[PDB]
RNA sequence: GUUCACCCACUGACAGGGAACGUGAGCUGGGUUUAGACCGUCGUGAGACAGGUUGGUUUUACCCUACUUGGCUGGAGAUUG
RNA sequence: GAACACAAGCGUAAAUGCUUGCUUGAUUAACGAUUUCCAGUACGAAUCGAGACUGCGAAAGCAAGGCCAGCGAUCCUUUGCGAAGAACAGGAAAUAUGAACAAAUCAUACCAGAGGUGUCAGAAUAAUUACCACAGGGAUAACUGGCUUGUGGCGGCCAAGC
RNA sequence: ACGCGCAUGAAUGGAUUAAUGAGAUUCCCUCUGUCCCGAGUUACUAUCUAGCGAAACGACAGUCAAGGGAACGGACUUGAA
RNA sequence: AAAUGGAUGACGCUUAAGCCCCAUGUGCGUGAUUGCCCAUUAUUCCUUUGGUGAGGGCGGCUAUAUGUGAGAAAGUGUAGCCCUCCCGAUGUAGACGUGGCGUGGGGGUGAGGACGAAGCCGAUGGCGCGAGCCUCGGAUGGACCCGCCUCUAG
RNA sequence: AGUUAUAACAAGGCUGGGUAAUUGAGGCACCAAGUGGGCCUUCUUCGGUAAGCGGAGCAGGCGAUGC
RNA sequence: AUCGAACCACCUAGUAGCUGGUUCACGUCGAAGUUUCCCUCAGGAUAGCUGGUGCUUGUUAAGAAGUAUUGUGCGGU
RNA sequence: GGGGUGCCCCCACCCGUCUUGAAACACGGACCAAGGAGUCAAACAGACGCGCAAGGGAGGAGUAUUGUGACAACUUUUCUCGUACUGAAAGGGAGGUGUGAUACACCCGUGGCGUGCGCAAUUUGUGUUUUUGCCCAACACCG
């Protein structure tokens, strides 16, 4: 016995039963794996002097407020 | 009649009493119920919304975690300022791995009897939530701390196991009869 | 017990939340671990992916306890003195013995921050658990 | 449910025009793409390398990466409930830089300036008035009109 | 076996249809369509054929209504005011 | 308005066509990323890259097949890589195991291909039943009824002709 | 009788045969209620009484016409008894 | 032009009760802006139930014998601690909740019975939205049985 | 330690100054049921002489619902 | 009184994607007949629609909208 | 006020089921009593309650008892799960900051960045510190 074969009937109101949601905002999952290495390469060096440079920040500001204590 | 097209998928599940048989965790709500209807202090209305939550929604915190959270606020204090209560919602666990503590004062449902030992010890206090409202009413001069919860062996059951970029554990009754060579798996990271 | 089951509260409704349409029949999928690779395929290949297939070599009588071989880190390593003995000894001064047979361990392994200085009997040792406790005041007697 | 490949329905999609048939100019030999930027997909039909699937012709995203002769843009795309950021790798020639910016930009450089001027409007139609005609005519619908509408 | 058709006669005339292709607890059982058996063609075979041929159980009404006859007896606020 | 192996579409003129010269980018490519089908799985196909060694060009540059259709899991079988030396010790550098230990064969593992499933997400497969059986199906035929009226039947309108 | 026989034919036996057959078919004589076209009579029933005394079946029930309806209604709508 | 007698629903209707349009109370070329009928709809009032609910009271000194009087629990859920206010209420397959109902047995606690237990009967009424509970009568019976908290199930 | 023959570009940071209507709760998980025969109508449509016929696109319904 | 394989007891409560049945009340919510794969088409697995449990937060909008405006792209009915 | 019987005007297709669709010319339906269908075990997962917590818990056995006695009490574990993972295997095995190119020296401690309950300190509502839990993107260390 044949039947049916296919149709679209209730599917857009089953997709908005719940809504279309909003993607992703693009501060959220921002990485380059795949990219252009010789770049990726170059900014990690760059990364990690900033991160050296982070720390010895606050080993400064902890001091000036300790001596003024 | 209305139209009440998204009327009904607004609503939040919100429960007002607790599970607990215990009759002790009942006085500490009682108490905290009035104090949060009565003070309009932000402190004394989360701890009563927290005093509510389930055993597996109050995590545990450990002795080292309070320390080095303690240690990296009191480094600012001024002259003459005083170092603050913590107040966990949950039990304090002893960490062997620290082993070296400052005084502190700590208030907590439970205490483990190592955990307790430590604290005394080293001239600290151990606290009941009856004595943190008895002398700190609103919460003044408190550090609120949570505990983990993402490394819980049930979380990394969570998704699919063969889905490209997954890194989930899947539920496994015999450990080697799923193996799987080197190759032929899935894809590590996906974007 | 019996009085909190669905059953009770199904007493009334003629079909045990089973429908009218697909009604509740026996092995309407088959038995066990049936087509797995047929008609259950995409259930056993999203969440069991290395269910099918071979991987390494074999290894007839195992005899395990062969190879029995428990570890312990450098940073638990106060839990297996006493109290009093963790803040008595420091460097030049006399240190602490401990065996770790006697206690349940083959291994040393070096993780974390060293507390104390001690004297530790280990049948094995690793390279960083060696130069750290070695730096700290103690040493490693090696056991059999 | 017969022959869907990669170009199905394109034969008008991916046609060129008429009288402007050839191969990319200088023009867009030198434009310039630097990561952030917005960019439109369209395709070029001169150009068999790096050509986007049909979907993405007329779609606008933003570049995340920049390869020696490609970009990397991102597009939205709705799948059932939900919409995917999707990434597509295409040459040079199939992207165009966007003007979908340019009127919010124009915007900020008019609000810095008045406000450096002030450092340093418009007639409403809605509103009512007094109107002079100095001349009104009639409209009647002539008979002549009903006997036009005969071809 | 037929419905259909075709011949022989009479007649004023020998029109066409419907009623679950009216009518099987009204009949009959020639046909169709089990099991036996023969022929032709087909099949290596068991067997097949809307090809031919011969033989092959037709069950129950005393119930309700309808219809046909047969009798008894109420009733005008159509049983009451 | 020609040609570009083949079906069709798109595309192309000092070329993507034709002739000619030289060549082997149809190799290898550290598990890089992505598109199409899509469950956002695989397979097939395709796009953008990093490294080695190269080809053609005076150069910029183009090329890891012939643009898009032309192909294949588990288990099993079979082939290739783990050349020779250097290390007082398994290290940034020497493939591993056969479990009491040694010498030489043999077998087995880890990585990359090949032998195929066209019912192409992949059981190893000939008939007959009128002597027939069971669970069901009005999801599905043969007879009544229902919609339709091609065909069948019965009639109008115009008027070239008889 | 005839034979270009869809597709007859020789122990997958061909042709022919007296006698025999609860075997299949056609015609003739005799005979008749098979029929034209039905009528009368008998015995046992049915029918009434005395004695005795079941079953099948049983949603609920039981007057029609048209309509619509799961496209043929006892129940529904309108009408008529 | 068709097959049982029969359908603008029927009767009937022709200064329509037919077809196409136009109006409206008391007063239709002098009251400009509602002729009238029918809903599980709308507005409004009362009651119930549930909330992503919103507010308020709860430290009991005003004075009072009988021959103006009763309550007030810091609380999810009950005979809801009490008083105001706002918003929703239908539903197959299906999910969940209930100091929700009922049955046999165990551990506790408190009662009932020869001045009549269980069972049985009913124009016996009362209570609850309901599952049900309780009183009454027997011109029934003649020896056991129940309320509440928990545990358990043929 | 990226580009350019080098001022200049890329990329990651630090320290000071100024900054499109009208409706309204945003985001993230875990566990599991039924279902996987549909049918009708508006408009657009393919096959068929046509069908209360077969097959699709958009939307609303019945199924599940009375009044 | 049983035959296209007798009767008796046992394995045996044989298996059935198929047919039939499945016992109290009120309350809060409430669908699908569609996608991909399967010797798959009267059945499953998988996503979607639904319920329960929540977590993190907010008090005018955070990563809000089956709707408009302005600007700027796409198309061959 | 409740209960019983009759009457009047109005309203009102037969229950259960499969099905797109049942009042059906679709199936099961004479009446009553008593029976009659999601149970027990074992492995795993999630939610909720309870004890303890870098540890948790045994089992089998044994010690002491007509007594509510097949109950109840008692016994760095002797076993198991976890605190460490990784490779086919031989095997190996995870702290921070600073300074140099089994390196060296210290140990009151979040590797750095972003968004982040509450608390602390300022201005008259704003700006700031520490940020818990969670999430995103870059290091680093182990195989
Ligand atoms: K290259
Ligand atoms: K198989
Ligand atoms: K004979
Ligand atoms: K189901
Ligand atoms: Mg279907
Ligand atoms: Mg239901
Ligand atoms: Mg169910
Ligand atoms: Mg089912
Ligand atoms: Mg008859
Ligand atoms: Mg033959
Ligand atoms: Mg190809
Ligand atoms: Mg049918
Ligand atoms: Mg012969
Ligand atoms: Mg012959
Ligand atoms: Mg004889
Ligand atoms: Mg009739
Ligand atoms: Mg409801
Ligand atoms: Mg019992
Ligand atoms: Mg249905
Ligand atoms: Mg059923
Ligand atoms: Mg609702
Ligand atoms: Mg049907
Ligand atoms: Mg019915
Ligand atoms: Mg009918
Ligand atoms: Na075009
Ligand atoms: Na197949
Ligand atoms: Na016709
Ligand atoms: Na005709
Ligand atoms: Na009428
Ligand atoms: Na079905
Ligand atoms: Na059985
Ligand atoms: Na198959
Ligand atoms: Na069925
Ligand atoms: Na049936």
């Amino acid at each position: 016995a044949k039947s049916k074969n296919h149709t679209n009937h209730n599917q857009s109101r089953k997709n908005h039963r719940n809504g279309i949601k909003p993607p992703l905002p693009l501060y959220m999952y921002n990485s380059k794996r795949g990219g252009w290495l010789p770049a990726l390469v170059n900014t990690r060096r760059v990364r990690k002097n900033n991160q050296k440079a982070a720390l010895k920040a606050r080993r400064e500001r902890l001091a000036a407020h300790q001596a003024a204590q | 009649g209305v139209d009440l097209t998204g009327v009904q998928k607004k609503k939040r599940v919100v429960r007002h009493h607790t599970y607990s048989t215990n009759p002790y965790i009942k006085l500490l709500i009682k108490l905290y119920k009035f104090l949060g209807k009565r003070t309009n202090s932000p402190f004394n209305k989360l701890i009563h919304k927290r005093l509510l939550k389930s055993r597996n929604n109050r995590a545990p915190i450990s002795l080292s975690r309070i320390a080095v959270c303690m240690r990296r606020r009191t480094v600012w204090l001024k002259k003459g300022k005083k170092s603050p209560i913590a107040v966990i919602v949950g039990d304090v666990l002893d960490d062997v791995r620290m082993t070296r503590i400052p005084a502190l004062r700590i208030c907590a449902l439970r205490f483990s009897k190592s955990a307790r030992e430590r604290i005394t010890g080293a001239g600290g206090e151990c606290l009941t939530f009856d004595q943190l409202a008895m002398m700190a009413p609103t919460g003044k001069n408190t550090m609120l701390l949570r505990g983990r919860k993402s490394g819980r062996e049930s979380v990394k059951h969570f998704g699919a196991a063969g889905v490209p970029g997954s890194h989930a554990k899947p539920h496994v009754s015999s450990r080697g009869k799923e193996r799987q060579r080197s190759s032929k798996r899935r894809h590590a990271f996906r974007h | 017990p019996t009085r909190f089951k669905k059953t009770r509260h199904q007493r009334g409704s003629t079909f045990c939340g089973y429908g009218r349409v697909g009604k509740h029949r026996k092995h309407p999928s088959g038995r066990g671990n049936a087509g797995g690779e047929h008609h259950h395929r995409i259930n056993f290949r999203k969440y069991h992916p290395g269910y099918f297939g071979k991987c390494g070599m074999n290894h007839y009588h195992k005899k395990k306890n062969t190879t029995w071989k428990p570890t312990i880190n450098l940073d638990n390593l106060t839990k297996l003195m006493a109290k009093d003995e963790a803040m008595k000894a420091k460097k030049g001064e006399a240190l602490p013995v401990i065996d770790l047979l006697a206690n349940g361990y083959s291994k040393l392994l070096g993780n974390g921050h060293l507390q104390a200085p001690c004297i530790v009997k280990a049948r094995w040792v690793s390279k960083l658990a060696d130069k750290k406790i070695r730096k700290a005041g103690g040493a490693v007697v090696l056991q059999a | 449910v017969h022959s869907h490949g990669y170009k199905c329905g394109t034969r008008h999609l991916f046609a060129k025009k008429f009288r402007k048939h050839g191969v990319p100019s200088v023009s867009t030999i030198l434009t310039n793409f630097k990561v952030g930027d917005y960019v439109d997909v369209v395709a070029d039909a001169a150009v068999r390398a790096g050509m986007p699937h049909k979907y993405y012709h007329g779609r606008t995203g933003i570049v995340w990466n920049v390869t020696p002769r490609g970009v990397g843009v991102i597009i939205n795309k709705p799948v059932r409930n939900r919409t995917v950021r999707k990434r597509i790798c295409v040459r040079f020639e199939h992207v165009r830089k966007s003007r979908c910016q340019e009127a919010f930009k124009q915007k900020l450089k008019d609000l810095e300036a008045f406000r450096a001027a002030k450092k340093a409007k418009k007639v409403s139609t809605r509103n009512g008035g007094f109107v002079c005609p100095k001349k009104v005519e009639v409209l009647a619908r002539r008979t002549a009109d009903y006997e036009a509408m005969i071809p």
